[PDB]
């Protein structure tokens, strides 16, 4: 697995008070993160079926 | 939105009144700019004491008559729709309830032959209208649901062309008058009405400067 | 001939030069209103021309500090007069 | 050891399935509904919410029935096309489970429920009651 | 996606109603921009109190008739297709089930002589329709699959031209009305329908400004 | 009065800019407060009327 599939991480989770859309009586939060993944060489793995 | 700049009465600058076109069913708004006449009369501007009057110069009296009924809250109301259309010739009657002008707080089950029932909405007390149409002739039928105690008054059977009770406003800072001009769905295309406007100014000390103008409403179909 | 005009004015200059687009007749007081002026005010134009000098002393200023339906921007100043000739 | 939970959160009938009732909410400060069905529904039913006002003839009898406006918080997106608050019991609510809800802002002295048009023959199979909270006087 | 900018009711700028071309089968979208009419009426924009009405000015009544059947879940349903084509003259009946307008949650196989079998998909209850074609003439055959318990009600036999139940919308920020316009597969080319729209704006205090317009939908084949 | 009517105080007035809603022409403030009152034993207390 260390070479048959790679995980890509760009920006971890983050939270921030979304200034705008939030008033003096109601808060609007906004969270997010950015990441992806792909396969390495898929001649390194295998699968079992019926 | 209509806009008329009034003549300032200086002895300077086809028919007399200005032209207002209308369509049966619409409710539009008019603006008048008294600035040219009220600005030289430097005082306290305009005052909300305008007065309207509507006269008919071509009527074509309505074929089908209007009617009125009553019922208690929650109780269904049945009635006839045939004794309102005295027909001169002998022909058939294709009664119809215009969907664009159905009731506003109930449901009407128009029977086959000038019969209908009116189920008022749950827990509703007020007046409710719907505009039938017999053989193309349009007339309104007013139903007043009472809150089961005694009664409500008998509303005044809205005219073909009307100006609502209080939706006028006059801006003393720019000398501009606004009002609403509504046209019943029972207006007949081609008819012409006349609206005369009496607007009052005021001097610094509290006297009056009156001003009168007129407008010719022409009921046209398709705008 | 004898046309009457109501038109907005966009002030110009540090002395307040107003240019009218129609040359008021001869001696009829052209009247300025709106634009914060508490009352309409009249001024005589110079014959044949269309340049006026706005009195720096302002009569009134009906400002409206604090409002969130129009952001109390301003009502623009207009002017009203008659132009063209007589006969 | 159960308490006389009646006082300190009483409750009244607001829709017995055949006719509505106005319930007074002046003496209390917070209130809510508890829907409950008696038989399986056939489609989504919708009720309208109404508030009364003290009648001029007598201040201890409700006047006419005005309809309570609608208040969105932030998340609301549907807005119910009318700006007039209303509840809607969803389909597939088996008649051994209750559902609770209330309006976010009272106004007036009384509150009422009635079935909206279209769903007047299913509401005969539902029951709606109101329970209040602490008494101001 | 049609786009009409409605008349502004200012006394200023062949037939009356604007035109809309539609093809049997399509389901298109329409935009209407009331900006020129409601923007000067400074209020709260539009409201979702619009109403539509569909009237026919040319129909050419259909040749084949429709039919409604009923069945429970999982149970195969059988029906004929020969009692639905009233032929005043004698002609052969080239039955055909269009592959495009087939059933949605089932499957049907056409017989050689006015026969067909609708075997619904397993674990499926609701209403399912499919459009047959008797000798070029098109109709519909509506079947409901009941969950074996009691019964199901009657569906309303979709009209040639319809506006869907609740897919309208409006954006008060730009004064735009959006709605859907769908044509049945049985609409006959060459006909003309008329669509009327009553849009109601609103002032600052909750009153109403009404506005009525019309549109001429002409059912034409090949766009 | 010290036993007929009570006045409850929670928070004095507060003022806040509303970032968001300010469209670069219109700088906007909001202001708020919370408070209340009620009547306790309304036997202490009488009203003389015409």
């Amino acid at each position: 697995w260390k070479t048959a599939f790679y995980a890509v991480e760009k920006r971890p989770m983050f939270f921030e008070q979304y200034e705008g859309g939030s008033s003096a009586w109601c808060v609007k939060y906004q969270f997010g993160a950015e990441d992806g993944g792909f396969v390495g060489c898929c001649e390194h793995g295998r699968i079992l079926q019926i | 939105m209509y806009f008329f700049s009034v003549d300032p009465r200086n002895g300077a600058s086809s028919c007399c009144c200005e032209s207002i076109s209308a369509r049966p069913g619409e409710v539009n708004g008019v603006m008048v700019s008294y600035a040219a006449w009220s600005a030289p009369l430097r005082g306290h501007g305009l005052t909300n004491k305008t007065t309207f009057e509507i006269d008919g110069v071509s009527v074509t009296p309505p074929k089908v008559s209007n009617a009125f009924g009553r019922t208690k809250v929650g109780v269904v109301f049945e009635g006839t729709l045939s004794d309102l259309f005295p027909n001169p010739e002998g022909e058939q009657v294709e009664y119809e309830i215009s969907e664009l002008n159905g009731p506003s707080n109930g449901v009407v089950e128009l029977g086959a032959n000038g019969a209908f029932t009116y189920t008022p909405g749950a827990l509703f007390t007020g007046v409710d209208r719907f505009w039938f149409s017999i053989n193309g002739n349009i007339g309104e039928y007013v139903i007043s649901v009472d809150p089961t105690t005694s009664e409500l008054p008998q509303p005044p059977f809205t005219t073909p062309v009307y100006v609502p009770a209080a939706r006028r406003s006059v801006d003393p800072r720019t000398h501009v008058l606004k009002f609403v001009l509504g046209v019943s769905p029972a207006a007949i295309p081609g008819d012409v009405y006349r609206l005369t406007v009496r607007q009052v100014a005021i001097d610094c000390d509290g006297n009056e400067f009156v001003h009168i103008s007129c407008y010719d409403i022409s009921i046209g179909s398709c705008g | 001939p004898e046309k009457t005009i109501v038109e907005p004015i966009r002030l110009k200059g540090r002395r307040g030069k107003i240019i009218l687009s129609a040359t008021p007749i001869a001696g009829r007081p052209v009247v300025f209103y709106g634009g914060g002026l508490g009352s309409p005010l009249e001024l005589i134009p110079r014959p044949g021309s269309n340049v006026l000098f706005f009195p720096y002393g302002s009569p009134d200023r009906f400002q409206t500090w604090g409002d969130c339906h129009t952001c109390d921007v301003e009502s623009q100043l207009m002017a009203t007069y008659v132009t063209g000739r007589r006969c | 050891m159960n308490f006389n939970v009646g006082v300190d959160f009483p409750s009244f009938i607001a829709w017995d399935g055949e006719e509505s009732f106005p319930v007074k909410v002046d003496g209390f400060n917070q209130f809510g509904f508890t829907f409950k069905t008696i038989a399986a529904l056939t489609a989504a039913t919708t009720f309208n919410i109404f508030y009364h006002e003290p009648s001029d003839a007598d201040p201890c009898v409700p006047g006419p029935a005005i309809r309570v406006p609608e208040v969105p918080f932030c998340d609301t997106v549907l807005l119910s096309e009318d700006g007039l608050a209303a509840v809607t019991l969803p389909e597939t609510v088996t008649p051994d489970s209750f559902c609770a809800g209330t309006v976010p802002c009272m106004n007036g002295q009384w509150i009422s429920i009635a079935p909206a048009t279209g769903s007047e023959t299913n509401a005969a199979n539902v029951q709606i009651t109101v329970t209040m909270k602490g008494a101001t006087r």
